[PDB]
RNA sequence: ACAAUCUUCUCAUGAGGUGUUGAACGAAAAUUUAAAUUUAGUUUGAAAUCGAUUGGUGAAAUUUUACCACUUUGU
């Protein structure tokens, strides 16, 4: 309704569940990893002035990061105070390691050391005040292997805020803005059913049209639904994209 | 492998007892006024 | 007499064409110098080839600058034999990589004005391509 | 001779300076612009080889072509922006009336006929600044302290001070203390 | 004259560049002076005299009996032998003991330079046993340099009678 | 002279924070405009032996820019 005064949802997302299921065709270590759902968006005009190395906190109701995924928290000095707060909040099983910024800069200097730290956790969360430093220190070994630290605001440093922020951080999808006209957003996996997947799509679309696309949903060229190896089924096409680009330019 | 199979003494995993001997000796003479404390060392200098 | 060529590897970030020229000229003059850079962005490949007018000057430099502890990197200097030197492998000598900013040039053409005829050409067979995708599905 | 590690260190400083100028110019075009002082003293701390072309041009405009050169400038938006660009290589502070008089009496030298000549006599000052209503060293010092209309002309006539032997950036009233250590 | 290989090896010392980089790491781990040790202990004395738990210290290991015991225990990561010990037989076995125990070792110049690190007039041998996590890469790079600039170099030269 | 200023947060409630080693392997999609940017992912020693792309733009006094990048080379 917001995008084009129409809602061609539900039917396409539900059909995609059967489309990937039909395309199904001893090991010791097993995991519940599922193929992600890639929501492709095309915009009429470029949406990024420059490479922004922070994710978008797209709040969602169906988390794309399972609660079994380990988390690593990066805080400002000293690390002992925030280590005590994490333990007192009951996040020991979630926030496994808390690394102070000075310790992260010093004790992890080699590329192999940075890669070992990167592979030791599934998601990285960072204090909002220390996020601008992580472009350095962490380097290309983090920002290209799908490991972008999350800007979690823990400024006041209290247990309830930590629990709310982590739950909010886990229950959200992220997308790193890049200068282009096309991008993909993680909407979920096959584990999430059709109705939950549809809810994730519309919530992301509202967030995208609000704080990502400068002119809103009117500037959306086309949108498609895709998986790792599935066909990019066209979710929706702008009925007036061709004339809008001609008139704008 | 290391040449010596002798067990590791506990002294290498605990705070030094030689320094603790001196700390108690220094703390004693601080009470007796034999050694000037750091705060009163500065006052005497100026 | 014979123009010796030296290969320098594991260059620390910052030991670039200007820095190598003023340094290696102390041992002996250098007239051409080239360091490999990536096609896409021109970032240094941390390895380079430096020639010398005389093979003897190249040989002595390789002796004193092999396994040099520079910035935590063991600089490697080996003299390349002539049979493995190629004629076209020293083009763009000391050439400031004209790093074309493809991101902005894409934006400029993206933001470049497009007329109705240009938009019609831009549309082309997009509907047909969408129909072809629908037919495939 | 020069070691290889020296050239990389110079390069790293050059790349370090390039980013810093990129910070100050783009998206951070705001200067502190200290108030309560119409005149400030700026001394070039140090410079390195192969310095950025923009920094050298700012130094040439500010007459800081040599290290340990002290020049008095008027507080302005353009001056503050130039000071921010050359902040790493220049230290700024608020001079005092006593410090300014002492500097003029000790190391006060003007530019007469294109040559740096000490203002040991008031006859030269009167002849050089006849149209500026300046005839003695005290009059020039008072005009500089008050930052008058002829202060810019007096500053151009006066050669830069050589306060040879410090922190980087704004120093405030502590810069006047360094003047006592130089004169 | 003609010298045996075990004494000839001490004329081939570490190069100036690698030695200068070695002492940059060593100077981070100097033992605290007699004055600094007294200041630290008296500071803890006042906290005891009035009224009131640390980490393990970090420093470079020195002493001939101490270092040889650390090599035999395989506790030493890097052993730096002085090149001019007045009785040479004091350290004439150290390169062989370091080879047997797999300890990266180097022969550096000016035993006085070694002593300056430890606030002593003279040291026959220095040994780095275990450093802070910040300097793991710096020590690792030095050990690789010592392998190439000292062990890979010479080696065939250290088995030949020198002099003559 | 292996030393130097990469943000350990601001503004205003939202908007910002411009910064990443190289090489190799490897998807399948989208718009731009095959070439181009996005783009599932991965492997690694601050690893390396031709493959430099080679356009735009300025700024000193055409050679000079080691990112000058279109917002595009000395105040």
């Amino acid at each position: 309704e917001l995008l084009g005064s129409d809602a061609p949802l539900e039917k396409v997302c539900s059909a995609l569940l059967e489309y990937e299921s039909k395309r199904k065709s001893l090991l010791e270590d097993e995991q519940d990893d599922i193929e992600p759902v890639w929501l492709q968006l095309a915009t009429l005009k470029f949406i990024g002035n420059n490479r922004k190395l922070i994710p978008y906190k797209i709040a969602i109701k169906n988390p794309v990061i399972p609660s079994s995924s380990e988390a690593c928290l990066i805080v400002k000095d000293p690390q002992r105070v925030y280590k005590d707060l994490v333990n007192e909040a009951g996040l020991s099983k979630v926030v496994t390691r808390v690394i102070g910024l000075s310790k992260l800069k010093a004790k992890w200097n080699s590329y192999e050391q940075k890669r070992q730290l990167r592979d030791q956790f599934d998601i990285f969360l960072a204090d909002d005040r220390v996020i601008p430093m992580l472009p350095r220190i962490l380097g290309k070994t983090f920002y290209q292997k799908s490991k972008v630290p999350v800007p979690v605001k823990i400024s006041k440093g209290t247990a309830e805020q930590l629990k709310r922020e982590v739950v909010s951080a886990y229950g959200a999808t992220y997308f790193n803005s890049a200068p282009c006209s096309s991008f993909m957003i993680k909407c979920g996996h096959v584990s999430n059913t059709s109705t939950e997947l549809a809810e994730n799509v519309e919530s992301i679309l509202q967030f995208v049209s609000k704080h990502i696309v400068p002119d809103g949903a009117k500037g959306i060229a086309s949108i498609h639904l895709k998986t790792s190896q599935s066909i990019a089924i066209p979710l929706w096409n702008n009925p007036n994209l061709k004339e809008l680009i001609a008139s704008s330019r | 492998t290391p040449l010596s199979s002798a067990p590791e003494p506990k002294r290498r995993f605990a705070p030094s007892k030689h320094e603790q001997k001196r700390i108690l000796q220094l703390a004693y003479a601080i009470r007796k006024g034999r050694i000037l404390t750091s705060e009163q060392r500065a006052e005497r200098e100026r | 007499k014979k123009k010796g060529v030296l290969y320098v590897g594991r260059l620390p970030h910052g030991f670039y064409e200007k820095q190598m020229r003023m340094y290696f000229s102390q041992f002996g003059p250098v007239l051409r110098l080239r360091m490999s850079r990536n096609r896409k962005t021109g970032s240094s490949k941390h390895y380079a080839f430096i020639e010398f007018e005389s093979l003897d000057v190249a040989n002595v430099v390789a002796e004193t600058m092999h396994n040099y502890l520079l910035y935590g990197k063991l600089l490697q200097c080996k003299v390349i034999p002539e049979d493995q030197v190629h004629e076209n492998m020293f083009k763009g000598a000391d050439v400031p990589f004209k790093r074309i900013p493809h991101a902005t040039i894409a934006r400029l053409q993206h933001e470049k004005p497009l007329s109705k005829e240009k938009a019609d050409k831009l549309i082309t067979r997009h509907n047909r391509k969408l129909k072809l995708k629908k037919r495939k599905l | 001779f020069k070691r290889a590690e020296t050239f990389i260190n110079n390069y790293r400083q050059r790349e370090r300076e390039r980013i810093r100028l990129n910070r100050s110019a783009k998206n951070k075009g705001d200067i502190f612009v200290p108030d309560e002082t119409k005149l400030l003293f700026v001394i070039r701390i140090a410079g390195v080889k192969n310095m950025p072309p923009k920094i050298r041009k700012v130094l040439r405009l500010l007459r800081l072509s040599r290290i340990n050169n002290a020049v008095f400038v008027r507080n302005n938006k353009a001056v503050a922006q130039m000071l921010r660009i050359v902040e790493p290589y220049v230290m700024y502070g608020i001079p005092n009336l006593h410090s300014v008089r002492e500097l003029i009496y000790k190391r006060g030298f003007g530019k007469i006929n294109g040559q740096r000549i000490a203002l040991s006599d008031n006859a030269l000052i009167e002849e050089a600044l006849g149209k500026y209503d300046v005839i003695s060293i005290e009059d020039i010092i008072h005009e500089i302290y008050n930052v008058g209309s002829h202060f810019k002309e007096v500053t151009k006539f006066l050669w830069p001070f050589t306060l040879t032997p410090r922190k980087a950036g704004y120093c405030g009233e502590e810069i006047n203390e360094l003047i006592k250590k130089q004169v | 004259l003609k010298v045996p290989p075990a004494i000839a090896q001490f004329q081939k010392t570490l190069d100036k560049n690698t030695a200068t980089q070695v002492f940059k790491l060593l100077n981070k781990y100097r033992p605290e002076t007699a004055a600094e040790k007294k200041q630290r202990l008296v500071a803890e004395a006042e906290a005891v005299a009035n009224g009131k738990v640390s980490k393990k210290p970090y420093n470079v290991k020195y002493g001939l009996n101490h270092v040889v015991a650390l090599i035999e225990a395989k506790k030493a990561k890097l052993v730096l032998i002085a090149s001019d010990v007045d009785p040479i037989e004091l350290v004439v076995f150290l390169p062989a003991l370091c080879k047997k125990m797999g300890v990266p070792y180097a022969i550096v110049k000016n035993k006085a330079r070694l002593g300056t690190v430890i606030h002593q007039k003279t040291a026959a041998v220095l040994a780095v046993t275990e450093v802070r996590e910040e300097d793991k890469n710096e020590l690792a790079s030095i050990v690789s340099a010592v392998d190439a600039n000292f062990s890979a170099k010479y080696d065939e030269s250290r088995r030949k009678w020198g002099g003559g």
